């Protein structure tokens, strides 16, 4: 049956990465940001007289 | 192809010994096959010259591909 046909193949391919990814899964350690911008330098300092 | 009758040019334009000749060895193919993959044949029509090329069809691992 199962080499009679091609979706019965992808089924098994399928179920065996689920079972992969529940076995081995794990978290995110590195974050991604959108281009952080510059500083001009006199932003920094207080305006005053 | 090596045990195969050969093909000649003139033999391009019959639509009749091509068939044969593509006919058997698809049936070749299909006798002694031992890995599970099916073919099939087809043949071509050309309007220029009234050709008649030969295509052989094959499914391995469930992916079809023509030559």
């Amino acid at each position: 049956r199962i080499l009679g046909s091609a979706d019965r193949l992808m089924e098994v391919i399928r179920e065996e990465l689920e079972l992969v990814r529940e076995q081995f899964g794990d978290k995110r350690r590195t974050e991604i940001t959108a281009n952080s911008a510059d500083i001009n330098l006199e932003d920094l300092i207080t305006q005053e007289d | 192809l090596i045990y195969q009758p050969t093909l000649t040019e003139a033999d391009l334009s019959d639509e009749q010994t091509v068939t044969r000749w593509v006919n058997a060895l698809v049936s070749e193919l299909n006798d002694k096959e031992q890995h599970g993959s099916q073919w099939k044949f087809d043949v071509h029509t050309n309007a220029e010259q009234n050709l008649f090329e030969p295509i052989v069809r094959v499914r391995t691992h469930g992916v079809d591909t023509d030559y």
